[PDB]
């Protein structure tokens, strides 16, 4: 068959990926620009919400050095690739969870609707990526919202899912944090109600 | 906005390493026990974030300058992003971090005894050019003790992030430098199956970018996964 | 006083370095045109001076603490002083100097660009022991660009004196570190003609005698040319 | 054959040689004991000389970052190897030329007669070995007295340099510095008038 | 009482079998799924009993007498108890125990329909001398069937214990002879991933240590970790 | 790098362990003289007390094939390494678990202070050692006493373990057996509660 | 390490050079355009000057074979690149060595002060690399003018020579022919006095 060049094989980001991706929570001086946990300014279109979450390891202990990556679609369910902190959108962010607490956070815009390759739509999402000492190849996973039930149960992506048990590990269960429209999605990467992750 | 015109060709898991490897302590409990779930590409997955407008500042990627001048060996890490069709990966998104020549880290969970570098900060970023080139200048990375087995030293390296063309081909890595004696003891190098794939993350001295009386130099060269035009769809 | 007790194999000018090795240029205008003159060994050459009286300070062979702390990779280069024949040369003298971890040496003439660290002299003595063992804990030195070629690098590497039992023993050499890409480009290294004898100035990486979550190690064993009683004379 | 464990390799003692040993000259603080140039005290038996001289290279060009070692007996032509601070006299030395004037100086005491492996008396002689930046193994040489014509002319280790202009090369010439008696022995490494260097 | 003046070589957890070990049924619900958590050495771990004391009888080491004469192979088993340092291990405590010629153990659970040998009892202990050196005479142990596969057969083996001079160097292991084709069958030896390792098993025939006309012997060298002294802690 | 000569390999006791070290368990005749579970005599200064627990293999059934050995300070946190029946105290000894109820049983001392490598002092503590069939190679870990717990927290070798819920598994539980003091100390070998295991 | 397909290999130009780069002579017919020894035209700005010199082989000998290149900034210290037999000052030139007197001669004018990569200013000087039979791999030296005393003292250049003796053998003596200056510079290949030739 046909090979082409190999791709550069992952690494664990290490205990110290805060130096060089998370700089204040490093406790170190930061740049003139950093791209960080605020995707939307509060001018920005959509409705705005707070994500939250704790990610745990299969022992049910807080990992409190994780890196989160997340991508997702403006209010009108379209990607923003351009990435500029004077947009009042960016469709990208950076969160990680505290050395304390072990809590992430991210304020953004709930996602508008957006159409798989055959033209079918599927339910509102964000896309994250994982990133932590002793996770070798970062876990891709995505974000629903509890209350869209109707256009969950008819997404291709979550239809995907054989056992109906599992899929339940993808939706954000909705809250209110400071009178704010909150969800909050718990990362379980191993065991009990351990949480769907993809390969694409 | 973004467009679903591509296609990633489709990651090699066994190239990669396993989420579950043992040796590397930490992996055990941080590894899922549930296969993951494959899911066609779709326009969420084959789009992803353009850095060319961020604000770089004007020692972003030289290491030297941007925290007296640090102690240690003044070298000089280029090479280019390429995706696995060999196509250059323009305008990309490079970071870095390591430690100080002594394996000590500015941050504050690092106790190790080797003392900080009052003129090392330890982190930099770069935008590859139209012809998928990087370069940052700093000093070789020391080695350091870490808690695994009762006597594990990470080999010398710097720490790697590539955001290329999609979130399909976002990546963290580890370059390591040519001839380490700690390289092949390290649990961490060893996460990796396939000794071929080792031999990408190490970088090569090169005497050819080098500049006489003043600094070495190292080859680093990343491929991201191969990116085609939908067809037939 | 000494006494003409013993003889010393003859040495090997074709193992160690020829004075004439014109890519390091320095070595034609310090190099004898005329042949050396072969004389009989006499009291005069088979003795030497006994180091064991002398008042070495309590620090004299940790260059970490003989100067804050130093910034680099914390190592201890230990190992054993023998003989041709394998005996061991006990209270000898071993005295050693390198440069920083940066390639800067605390030398007036030195003006390289690396600075120099105010916790490091780099000069290190110790007297073997009874079973020929001698030890350092220093800071791996930096290489450094010199005035041979217009892109010449030293290999890191530490300068050793060894006293012996004898005028004739008396030797002073180089350590090379392991692994190290910069040893088969040296000019110097390359005075040597044979790769095997470059071999014998290469350290090993030792993490048997590594301080767990403290330091590195590297054995560096010297050989002396061998002393057997003199007979039928 | 009968080969045994071959020698470490000897490599050139560079120019930074007087940090490691000379530290004075390296303009370093010393330590409390060092080993240097004066091998006699005051009150040492004998008659008290001064040694100087000067290395020249392949040019005719002073060698200014070069190192010297010295052995030799006392005035009673005894070898003392207990080095000692305390000692009235010291049979080992080190000196150097210095970076501005390159002349290098010795204090001691003419060395009395010793005999040769066969019995023979060998002219009173001093053995140095020179070292520097550009010298890959070090030069071992001998240092005789011109006020010594007649145990000269019977040496058995002069008399073993075929060419008698050779020996000359040797011969140290007798001064007076500060009514002090002085000899002085200049090194040619290379060309017209070369040292003469043995093997032993 | 016990000082704490040594330190042990770090053991290579990849050379010893691994705890979860399939083929070798029992180990499934005998293994931790957690990973080992990594200590300093401090006297608790240093130290260990000295049993030079211990009032020996007479026949401890000699199973032909200890427990008529057993039926069987008569047989020495010797060798030397040194660290990997190379260094002998005097005055350690050696003890083995195993079946009888037919692969019956004296022991309330074993069943196996092979009868027992009245005059057989199975244990033994020595104390190594000056050298290193332990010795016992018995017979020569039988292979034995278990439950594991349908036709899981043991190799013929002595189990053995070793004391050293800490508990940080207290080893069990089984010696197995030379050339028995069932070894390469075990799913307990094949728990060790490293053939050369399982080499080490390996008891050889000793000619030079047979008593002619009476027994064979067999050579069984046991090397406990290195001992080193403490330097710059 | 150097490489020294490899240690011998680990194997599991197995299943008849106790004919070679636990005699009487084995239910064979015992010599004169043995390494038993008693470490001291009744005229031994401490406290004296009794040590009891079970061990439970993965599927929460009880290993009633286990063998255990204890390194232990004496009262004045000093190793006794001297071995013998003669003394009022040994620091080191031997015990097996019932092939019916499947407990062990270990009389000594409450073991006094020892300091770590650095001077720091470490709570009261017993070394234990792990054998069994199904064991390729044994398992270590410590006993501390709950009763403790001042000394317990400031443990430099407790402070090592990262999850706190962790170094509850090595405390052994005070209790008391015919009005005499006694702990408990349960070993799950995997598992809910599975117990800490060190390298060293 | 890293490596480039090799540079192709130096190989002498051999006594007939001049038919290829020196046709007149060669005494050949020439072609319309020729690259010679005229580097100025009378109305070119700067001191003109007429260079001339022999070179000397290890034996006192001269070499009448000799095949020589300049390169020399204009009188402003100006890299003159495009050349053109059009311009009134070329920076390159070529000359040789008569095969009777055996001196070249060159037309130009004395170069301005250029600045080396550091900013330092470098003394007027002409770049000369020198071809001929014997010469393997062509050698690089430096033409200064005797009169420049003051520049040539701070030469970043001629500095980097270690000894004094050697750098005033890339000076030019001054001299008039035909009431026109002239600068008279030899070159001895090797030797007493052997001219300093450079790597870069
Ligand atoms: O302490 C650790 O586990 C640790 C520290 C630094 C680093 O780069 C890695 I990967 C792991
Ligand atoms: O990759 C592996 O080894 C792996 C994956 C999933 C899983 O449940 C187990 I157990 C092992
Ligand atoms: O060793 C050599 O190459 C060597 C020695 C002496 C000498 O005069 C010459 I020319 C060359
Ligand atoms: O400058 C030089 O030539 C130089 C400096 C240091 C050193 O150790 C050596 I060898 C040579
Ligand atoms: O060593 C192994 O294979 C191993 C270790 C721990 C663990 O939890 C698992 I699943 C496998
Ligand atoms: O019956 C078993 O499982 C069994 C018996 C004896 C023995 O030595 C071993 I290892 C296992
Ligand atoms: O005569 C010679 O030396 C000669 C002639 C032609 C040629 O190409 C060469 I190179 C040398
Ligand atoms: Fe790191
Ligand atoms: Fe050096
Ligand atoms: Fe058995
Ligand atoms: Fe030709």
């Amino acid at each position: 068959p046909i090979e082409l060049l190999p791709e550069t094989p992952s690494q664990t980001a290490g205990p110290y990926v805060h130096i060089g991706l998370a700089l204040e929570a490093a406790g170190n001086p930061t740049r003139d620009q950093e791209i960080w946990n605020r995707l939307a300014k509060p001018d920005a279109p959509g409705e705005h919400i707070l994500l939250l979450g704790q990610v745990y390891d299969g022992n049910g202990h807080l990992v409190r050095d994780s890196f989160l990556e997340v991508w997702q679609a403006d209010a009108n369910g379209e990607y923003q690739d351009a990435y500029n902190l004077e947009n009042a959108f960016n469709s990208f962010g950076r969160t990680a969870t505290t050395f304390d607490a072990g809590e992430w956070t991210l304020h953004t815009v709930k996602p508008g609707v957006v159409n798989n390759a055959a033209g079918v739509p599927m339910a509102p999402h964000i896309n994250i990526s994982l990133f932590a000492r002793g996770i070798n190849i970062h876990l891709h996973t995505r974000l629903y919202f509890d209350d869209e039930a109707q256009a969950n149960a008819k997404c291709p992506v979550l239809n995907l899912i054989e056992q109906p048990q599992r899929r339940e590990t993808l939706i954000a269960k909705r809250c209110e944090v400071d009178g704010k429209t909150a969800y909050r999605f718990d990362i379980r990467i191993q065991g009990e109600g351990e949480t769907v992750f993809f390969d694409f | 906005p973004a467009q679903d015109n591509s296609r990633f060709v489709i990651r090699d898991r066994n190239w990669h390493p396993k989420a579950l490897t043992p040796d590397y302590k930490t992996s055990i409990a941080r590894s899922p026990r549930q296969a993951l779930v494959s899911i066609p590409q779709s326009i969420s997955e084959t789009t992803g974030p353009n850095f060319s407008h961020l604000g770089f500042g004007a020692h972003d990627h030289d290491l030297l300058l941007n925290f007296g001048l640090p102690i240690g060996e003044r070298i000089i890490v280029a090479g280019r992003v390429v995706d696995q069709y060999g196509k250059p990966v323009p305008n990309t998104l490079v970071e870095m971090w390591q430690a100080n020549a002594g394996g000590r880290y500015r941050h504050k969970n690092d106790r190790y005894l080797a003392p900080l570098d009052p003129n090392f900060g330890g982190v930099g970023r770069c935008l590859t050019d139209s012809d998928g080139y990087y370069s940052f200048r700093t000093i070789k990375p020391g080695p350091y003790p870490w808690r695994n087995g009762p006597n594990d030293w990470r080999p010398a390296h710097i720490h790697f992030g590539i955001s290329g063309p999609s979130i399909a081909t976002k990546l963290i890595t580890q370059l390591y430098f040519e001839g380490d004696p700690l390289i092949p003891m390290c649990p961490i190098v060893k996460s990796i199956a396939n000794p071929e794939a080792v031999q990408q993350l190490i970088a090569k001295l090169d005497m050819n970018n080098a500049n006489p009386m003043d600094c070495l130099a190292y080859r680093f060269d990343i491929v991201l996964r191969g990116q085609r035009k939908t067809h037939f769809e």
